[PDB]
């Protein structure tokens, strides 16, 4: 039993290693285009 | 100012493709989550 439980927390912490990964990458990738959307929408908004 | 204004839209597009796939993720990290909690705990008890 302790190394059944033992197993079953490895996997899960590495994926959620994984899917935390996936999600902060996401964001920051996010932000810039959020920072480059809001710049270009000034600038349209200028030029209309 | 039309044409300008559609360039810089795009972006706000693809942040809500982006947005519904981080949708669907943080549904599973939950999920991975409550699966992962409750397993340290046995651990711990298992061991002492």
């Amino acid at each position: 039993t302790i190394n059944q439980m033992e197993i079953s927390l490895k996997e899960e912490e590495i994926q959620l290693n994984e899917a935390t990964e996936k999600t902060n990458q996401l964001l920051a990738n996010l932000d810039k285009e959020s920072k480059k959307a809001n710049q270009k929408g000034e600038e349209v908004a200028a030029t209309n | 100012l039309e044409k300008a204004r559609e360039d810089l839209a795009q972006i706000q597009a693809y942040i809500k493709n982006l947005k519904d796939v981080y949708t669907k993720q943080m549904e599973e990290k939950n999920e991975l989550e409550m699966k992962a909690a409750k397993t340290k705990k046995k651990i711990n008890t298992a061991r002492t």
